[PDB]
């Protein structure tokens, strides 16, 4: 259903749902909320699952917020030292600008 | 004193004693004696000469090694390499978690290739999307027989495949006759497609967009570029 909601070009319903299944635990699923979005709040939770400031940085940096991820990372006694490619490079783009719909509701006919 | 003896011990001996050494907790030293690929390997896990462990791996000769190792590498946060091993493993799932977290297209192409590999429909889609590629998502659907669903995407974010696709879906339906089951129209009648005139296509927004895809949305960030995708987005998008 969530998928239907993201298919369609509108934003909330998925988010409450996201709340209500985030709230029902998770280790690989948060992902669903993030892409079609920019911003995620999941990160507040996420760090707790990870909490190695690593995820928090990778995620963090672009809202102009790499920084908190570093603060903890330091506090720990950091453990990061090498990284692989991953520089945001894939397009979270597509959906439905004016003319030629969405489909909340879909019309048809027996004919 | 022992070292003089040491020449005068070989293969297997080294192993036993190595275990003793290991018991001594003279792991490094235990490393020096080290004498079985397994033996070396486990110790290596404990030990973490990372590169060194790789050489022992050499050609690992078991993804299981890589899997085990991957967890370890990741712990050491020796990712550049980890990626190489994991990639070498091509063990997609864990590897995805990293790759995604910083984000990356390149990973995505190779992966796309992978995506094709995996054998359940769903992941591959996220990828296609993730990349931004309706086209890919839709092509994927063609193989799986996702047909109702494919239509929704084709509609929402318009590649107007809704017209193309709908005919085919309908055809299936058609096969399974009954007029209601057949179901029919694209520009006008049942559907009024382009005559409805509403929210998944056009040039101007699109032009702005054309660029948009190219820059980073911005708010304040890192070398790891911007795109956003929230309230603002909704507003311009309408424009």
């Amino acid at each position: 259903l969530s998928f239907l909601y993201l298919i369609t070009g509108n934003l909330e319903k998925l988010r409450k749902m996201m709340k209500i299944a985030e709230i029902r635990k998770d280790m690989s699923g948060h992902y669903q909320n993030a892409l079609y979005l920019g911003d995620v709040s999941e990160r507040v939770r996420i760090l707790k699952n990870c909490g190695q400031k690593s995820l928090a940085y990778l995620s963090a940096a672009t809202h102009g917020l790499d920084e908190e991820a570093e603060s903890l990372k330091e506090t720990f006694d950091p453990e990061k030292e090498t990284i692989p490619d991953i520089d945001p490079n894939a397009k979270l783009l597509q959906p439905p600008a004016p003319i030629m719909p969405l489909d909340t509701n879909w019309p048809l006919l027996t004919v | 004193m022992a070292d003089k003896v040491l020449p005068t011990i070989p293969k297997e001996q080294r192993t036993r004693v190595a275990h003793f050494l290991e018991k001594q907790g003279f792991k490094q030293q235990a490393l020096t004696v080290s004498t079985d690929p397994e033996h070396r390997f486990e110790l290596a896990l404990q030990l973490g000469e990372l590169k060194i462990a790789y050489q022992l791996a050499v050609e690992a000769e078991s993804e299981q090694k890589w899997k085990q190792l991957a967890e370890l590498a990741i712990s050491k946060c020796q990712f550049s390499l980890a990626q190489e091993c994991l990639h070498h493993a091509q063990d997609y799932g864990g590897l995805l978690l990293l790759a995604t977290a910083s984000g990356n297209a390149s990973m995505v192409n190779k992966l796309a290739e992978g995506a094709e590999r995996d054998g359940k429909n769903n992941v591959a889609f996220m990828s296609y999307f993730l990349q931004g590629k309706l086209d890919a998502c839709l092509e994927l659907l063609i193989r799986t027989g996702r047909l109702p669903e494919a239509a929704f995407l084709a509609r929402t974010y318009l590649p107007s495949q809704v017209s193309r696709v709908v005919k085919l879906w309908r055809e299936n339906l058609s096969k399974v006759n009954q007029k209601a089951a057949e179901s029919l129209a694209d520009p006008t009648e049942y559907e009024n497609l382009f005559p409805g005139l509403k929210e998944a296509f056009v040039v101007e927004e699109w032009v702005k967009e054309t660029h948009a895809d190219l820059w980073p949305a911005k708010q304040y960030p890192l070398v790891t570029p911007n795109e956003e995708r929230n309230v603002m987005e909704e507003a311009k998008g309408f424009q």
